[PDB]
RNA sequence: ACCCGCAGAAGAAGCACCGGCUAACUCCGUGCCAGCAGCCGCGGUAAUACGGAGGGUGCAAGCGUUAAUCGGAAUUACUGGGCGUAAAGCGCACGCAGGCGGUUUGUUAAGUCAGAUGUGAAAUCCCCGGGCUCAACCUGGGAACUGCAUCUGAUACUGGC
RNA sequence: GGUAGCUAAUACCGCAUAACGUCGCAAGACCAAAGAGGGGGACCUUCGGGCCUCUUGCCAUCGGAUGUGCCCAGAUGGGAUUAGCUAGUAGGUGGGGUAACGGCUCACCUAGGCGACGAUCCCUAGCUGGUCUGAGAGGAUGACCAGCCACACUGGAACUGAGACACGGUCCAGACUCCUACGGGAGGCAGCAGUGGGGAAUAUUGCACAAUGGGCGCAAGCCUGAUGCAGCCAUGCCGCGU
């Protein structure tokens, strides 16, 4: 389960395979991340057709976890890889053209649908 | 008749080839003196009988391999 | 097809014209195998205007290359 | 408009079912020409070098091997029979 | 396109340069300041060097400034460089692989010289016939491109034997 | 645009016939396919053809004409403070492959092959007709132009056809832009033109199937940002005003 000082594959494109997990968030004591809800990352490694800095502070949301999405009926979905997407700080929304990940209901149940849904795999 | 140039074997060392070195002997084109450009050619040679000294008379077809379109018309000196 | 057409020569508003014998299969007024004549579609109204080998021609046609109605019509130009 | 190179790979492949399947039985017949040498000699080689003998022109007669493999294969066998004692 | 008329000096001129080399130059102001300069160098009370002014010089629908290429440049040297010092000759001995080598004969023909047949695309130079005055351009006929290959002589020199 | 029901051939396959082709000294066996159109009389009918006539096609064999595939030779940017380099590199044996060649592609035996005439490796790069310069030699350089070789957003495979190693193609993948109120979907201007960006900088989303060529059609005719012409600029050259 993603939290503090795991090192991710982030979901967005020209994104590097190493970005880091400094918090947790939700002001209350916490274990865990969860889907759909906000975590705090920092920028391992920059590649140069990217968007982003290495050793930069940015807000993030969880989108696949190996622990699937299963609220409903206890029926999982699940993938074989943890993975995060970028956030704007004061403009919100995904930073990202694309997006490398399933895109499940609890992501449209956010602000994001028009920079999500080039392509949904369930 | 048929083009044959002159040349000396400089290796015999593979089953059915030999090596030959041949001299074109051509002008600089600035300073006017001749230079030899020595070129060494693979041969095609079946019969096998020459070795490192002989002189031979060389032909082209055809392609015969790769880097091989010459081979043996006659042996020349037929020296020691 | 080998055939004996007109090639594009002349300048803005004053086309000239050549006529080759080639096979169509090749481009514009390149890569013929030999030329017949030239029109002028003026011609300065002199018989030292327009030219047509009407002899190679005879030679080119048979059993030779294809000639179309409008090259075929070059003759009444020089007339002949 | 068309575009009738669009048409050309699926008329291929669904050509290629016989087409490339016959280059299939092409390649097997050799074989049975070799094996009737064993069946064996003249009184049984060329008899069955009869059977290949139309079937390559028949082949060849719709184009894709006619250029010279068609000829090839008929040359080739019929020397491999006259070559029995 | 071309022809005919209506039209009135009417709508039409620049930019650089002038101490010595270097064409054309004097006076004002500034007073080592400001503003200049291809090199020699300008400016402190005559500035022919700045800015202006009056007169000249140059080219012209152009004139001028630059980072640069060719000329001047034989100062990159083949046509056609240099090694005593001015800048380069090794402190010295021997020598493999390279370059070079007397002379009488024959022979090979790589190389040279001579003669042909193919080829060296078309534009195009140069000669020259048309088309617009000249010409750019479209060309009609010529020429050259010393080349290269394939056949064939000379048989002298060089390499080879 | 997918599927199913239905129906015909100048769409398709067999059964026939078949040359100087196949292979051989040779007799000889074998492999194929389409009619169509305009005109037109006697005889006959259910008078949307029996039948005559010319044209043009269809299937095959073997030559010319012209290309396409292949290998060489002479010509050829820099670097030696790169001196050694190499394992399909270098030779043989056997298959396969192509229209055809070769290690061309494989599997195995052999260890040679290439170097101071610079091998090996690394940086730079459309080439030549041409262009400028000066008396020329020589130097600096190859826009456009004619021809030739390569390239089609970035990359692989090659297929069709007479031909592409396919600007406007296939299977798509990558980087992407665009559409989706959200269930998957189209595409590649280094064509013709504008525009965002890059730059000290290089012209208009101009007019027109009028002429010409190519393409289909037996021909009338239809297609053509091919092409043919405008528009703008001291940017070079030439004739000429004020």
């Amino acid at each position: 389960m993603i939290q503090e000082q795991t090192m991710l594959n982030v979901a967005d494109n020209s994104g590097a395979r190493r970005v880091m997990c400094i918090k947790v968030l939700g002001g209350s004591h916490r274990r865990y991340a969860g889907v759909g809800d906000i975590i705090k990352i920092t920028i391992k490694e920059a590649i140069p057709r990217g968007k982003v800095k290495k050793g930069d502070v940015l807000k993030a949301v969880v989108v696949r976890t190996k622990k699937g999405v299963r609220r409903p009926d206890g029926s999982v979905i699940r993938f074989d890889g943890n993975a995060c997407v970028l956030l704007n700080n004061n403009s919100e929304q995904p930073i990202g053209t694309r997006i490398f990940g399933p895109v499940t209901r609890e992501l449209r149940s956010e602000k994001f649908m028009k920079i999500i849904s080039l392509a949904p795999e369930v | 008749k048929i083009r044959t140039l002159q040349g000396r074997v400089v290796s015999d060392k593979m089953e059915k080839s030999i090596v030959v070195a041949i001299e074109r002997f051509v002008k600089h084109p600035i300073y006017g003196k001749f230079i030899k450009r020595t070129t060494k050619l693979h041969v095609h040679d079946e019969n096998n009988e020459c070795g490192i000294g002989d002189v031979v008379e060389i032909r082209e077809c055809r392609p015969l391999s790769k880097t091989k379109s010459w081979t043996l018309v006659r042996v020349v000196e037929k020296a020691v | 097809m080998v055939t004996i057409r007109l090639a594009r020569h002349g300048a803005k508003k004053r086309p000239f014209y050549q006529v080759v014998v080639a096979d169509s299969r090749n481009a514009r007024n390149g890569r013929f195998i030999e030329r017949v004549g030239f029109f002028n579609p003026i011609a300065s109204e002199k018989e030292e205007g327009t030219r047509l080998d009407l002899d190679r021609i005879a030679h080119w046609v048979g059993q030779g290359a294809t000639i179309s109605d409008r090259v075929a019509a070059l003759i009444k130009e020089v007339n002949k | 408009n068309i575009k009738s190179a669009k048409k050309r790979a699926i008329q291929s492949e669904k050509a290629r079912k016989h087409n490339a399947s016959r280059r299939s039985m092409m390649r097997t017949f050799i074989k049975k020409v070799y094996a009737a040498i064993e069946a064996g000699d003249k009184a049984a080689a060329q008899k069955a070098f009869n059977e290949m003998q139309p079937i390559v022109d028949r082949q060849a007669a719709k184009g894709l091997i006619h250029k010279n493999k068609a000829a090839r294969h008929k040359a080739n066998l019929t020397a491999q029979i006259n070559k029995l004692a």
